DNA sequence: TACCCGGGATATCGGATGTATATATCTGACACGTGCCTGGAGACTAGGGAGTAATCCCCTTGGCGGTTAAAACGCGGGGGACAGCGCGTACGTGCGTTTAAGCGGTGCTAGAGCTGTCTACGACCAATTGAGCGGCCTCGGCACCGGGATTCTCGATATCCCGGGTA
DNA sequence: TACCCGGGATATCGAGAATCCCGGTGCCGAGGCCGCTCAATTGGTCGTAGACAGCTCTAGCACCGCTTAAACGCACGTACGCGCTGTCCCCCGCGTTTTAACCGCCAAGGGGATTACTCCCTAGTCTCCAGGCACGTGTCAGATATATACATCCGATATCCCGG
């Protein structure tokens, strides 16, 4: 029974999806998510498919780059673990 | 001796009417007029675009309140939209 | 409500392309909550446009004016 | 000869702000409503400002507003804050804030 | 006798879509004839250091047609190219191939 | 059937101009083209600035020149402002 | 015995003391020296208008001051009360400003 | 050379007034060389709008629109 | 080996230091009046940007069948985050010494800041034509399936040199 | 005690899963050709924006003398940074089972966009005049010296508790 010690797979997936440049969110849920909160502005909105995919890009940039802020502070904290702590503490350096 | 504009007598009456018996320092008045400079050119830009992109070439109250709409957060947009409103209001049905 | 569409594999993915390796759990609904608020605040200014040209499609030129607006340009959807 | 200001009801010069609606090249034809609707909202923001400054100089015991008053009143209220989170006021130094952990 | 500007500057970009832009952009009352043929020939230079070093990534990377991940590492391994784009988003581009050293066993 | 305009052509010429063998995708078409309208955006913003603030209505290659040595980092500055000075040369003695 | 007081009292005195003043902590003199050895830099012979170099002055004390409250919040985050330059050039890097 | 202008007591100060209570002695070198790097910055572009006024008095107003252009708007000065 | 006395952690009040609250003085900066002039206002006309109606066809939404990649659910374990401990070193506090930053003056002069003149450079208008865009097409570069080389991972195993109780 | 037994850490190899490279095949989007239409160009005309000369007078820069405020340096001690170690629990790899994401195909209609037509709102001119600004003058808000009260905060100490 073969069995890798943690972290190889880990590091093998961040040498994959650093590879690749197609979307990591599935599609329809996101488009999902989006109509849930346009319906809080206006009721009965409709959305061209190139609206819904350039939220969708911008959406999963703005998480990489949080999370590339996120393991700056984890690795400045002497831990290898990102926490909540971490996210806070980059928003709040960012300015949001 | 070119005479230089100002907001200062304006921030003035504003402030009389709002506390009739507080005054105000030089310094602060400079940075109450950079302030109006400031929101004026922010919103005045914002309404621009906007008229850029929808192919117009007038700027009317509608894009002013949707630049304020766009630029004041939250509460402060929906209190001055209806302040907005009301002095155009008063100003259209006006002798 | 729809927000846990955003599964915890995507926000596993998401972290590996930040390059984080290891990832505590309390991290997935952090992660949910930050990107609601970034949605709502896009999705506001782009319904703003929407609202201003008298129309009820929400075109990809909105968003992509919103995420300018806010200091985010994004290149390839026109514009 | 009676104003736009008055014919309005406010206090900031409608004529001021349409020339400089004219003259800073923003369109080429610029209504009426506009720069009455902005003289509207700009007095609007000058009154929530002057109002909050002028009761914290109150809460300092003084009756005249300086720049510290100002950046009480607006680092003290949350939305004058995210509308005046990336300019500096001076004069006007920073809130009293002291980390919880550096307490004794 | 019907020579344009463009080709009368020795440039490539368009000096009269240039110009007619300046003009409807809205920008001043008045608008010169040095500055649509100067501004043609800085977007000129620009995009021509954009696609040269995406082409230099394409062919790196053995591909014959630039597409938009050899854009993103065209100007992220360049650094001024990072310095004049470095709050824009470049739609399927990715990151950079980037793992920290004490991640690393 | 409107004509939209871009400045796909030009790209695709001087892509030629400096790899005669490169082709290009659609999608990265779009990306320059963005890319284009961004940078004269950019600089023509800055130049309208300039101008104002001289009490100028008129933008000359001075402005785009000043505009250009404020908005691009250091040495694409350097190299912008020599290849713009030699095609405003080229065309102010051209026949 | 000389009276003397523990580490951290006057520190967090100072604190105080500089957080309820407005007024301009470095210097005018050797700041303006400052801002006229790197304009030479730039342009052989120039010239400044007082409030130039004072609003040079505000904007400069209010960056770093704005910096020290990013370079604490980094510090008291990795259990620390010291600052160090590992947390300036943290701050400075998530907060865009390395390039 | 006058970076050293920048005194360890003035910066002890400025460390104050952000709430630092325990401050660590190679911050000061730091310190003087980000603050080096800052007017660098603003000085350029302030120089560059002194030249294109064909002037040769650094006025206050072309501060304030350096500042302004690199996102850090100071008010007081006029503009 | 029992009494007396030395070290350590955690409440208490004296007492030393800095700090918030009471008067007196003196200022100089804010508030207010005056001349005046230049930008705001009133009136009138032209036209072209914008509002509105009709049309039509694009594309956005909704629904169904399958199928298959991905998400959800649990096992077991190690490895990393979290509480405890000691060192040393390097900062913070206070004291004397001393370096230079501020204040107050005048002198000078380079250069900002206005005024009048005047031409050349750009807006505006009409003709014309060719460059740039919609449509079409074909074909080769890219996507993709499969196999082999390779490339790092990880366990099993022989081997090793330092100190607490077995035979 | 010197034993042969026994826990910690090192190098070394070989199975083994994963990944890169290499051919082989299809397919669809990028490059290229053609009509045409509308915007780039050329020629001409005024009007005024800006270059230029001259004058002024403002403030920006060098120069000295006191004056303490603050920077500099040194001793010292203690409190915090950091390394070590021990635990445990939480996240990671992996197998199995569920499930909804995707494709693809089709259908109905909402509204995006385009064109035409009228009409009225603003740009522009001209004339008049009064509100805003520069300038001058008073006066009191507050900055500045000194005087006692009112919180911390640190050491002597008050007593608890073992120990060499």
């Amino acid at each position: 029974p073969h069995r890798y010690r943690p972290g190889t797979v880990a590091l093998r997936e961040i040498r994959r999806y650093q590879k690749s440049t197609e979307l990591l969110i599935r599609k329809l849920p996101f488009q999902r998510l989006v109509r849930e909160i346009a319906q809080d502005f206006k009721t009965d909105l409709r959305f061209q498919s190139s609206a819904v995919m350039a939220l969708q890009e911008a959406s999963e940039a703005y998480l990489v780059a949080l999370f590339e802020d996120t393991n700056l502070c984890a690795i400045h904290a002497k831990r290898v673990t990102i926490m909540p702590k971490d996210i806070q503490l980059a928003r709040r350096i960012r300015g949001e | 001796k070119t005479r230089k504009e100002s907001y200062a007598i304006y921030v003035y009456k504003v402030l009389k009417q709002v506390h009739p018996d507080t005054g105000i320092s030089s310094k602060a008045m400079s940075i109450m007029n950079s302030f109006v400079n400031d929101v004026f050119e922010r919103i005045a830009g914002e309404a621009s675009r906007l008229a850029h992109y929808n192919k117009r070439s007038t700027i009317t109250s509608r894009e002013i309140q949707t630049a304020v709409r766009l630029l004041l957060p939250g509460e402060l947009a929906k209190h001055a939209v209806s302040e907005g409103t009301k002095a155009v209001t008063k100003y259209t049905s006006a002798k | 409500d729809n927000i846990q569409g955003i599964t915890k594999p995507a926000i596993r993915r998401l972290a590996r392309r930040g390059g984080v390796k290891r990832i505590s759990g309390l991290i997935y609904e952090e992660t949910r909550g930050v990107l609601k608020v970034f949605l709502e605040n896009v999705i506001r200014d782009a319904v703003t446009y929407t609202e201003h040209a008298k129309r009820k499609t929400v075109t990809a030129m909105d968003v992509v004016y919103a995420l300018k607006r806010q200091g985010r340009t994004l290149y390839g959807f026109g514009g | 000869a009676k104003t736009r200001s008055s014919r309005a009801g406010l206090q900031f010069p409608v004529g001021r702000v349409h020339r400089l609606l004219r003259k800073g090249n923003y369109a080429e034809r610029v209504g009426a409503g506009a720069p009455v609707y902005l003289a509207a909202v700009l007095e609007y923001l000058t009154a929530e400002i002057l109002e909050l400054a002028g009761n914290a100089a109150r809460d300092n015991k003084k009756t005249r507003i300086i720049p510290r008053h100002l950046q009480l009143a607006v680092r003290n209220d949350e939305e004058l804050n995210k509308l005046l989170g990336r300019v500096t006021i001076a004069q006007g130094g920073v809130l009293p804030n002291i980390q919880s952990v550096l307490l004794p």
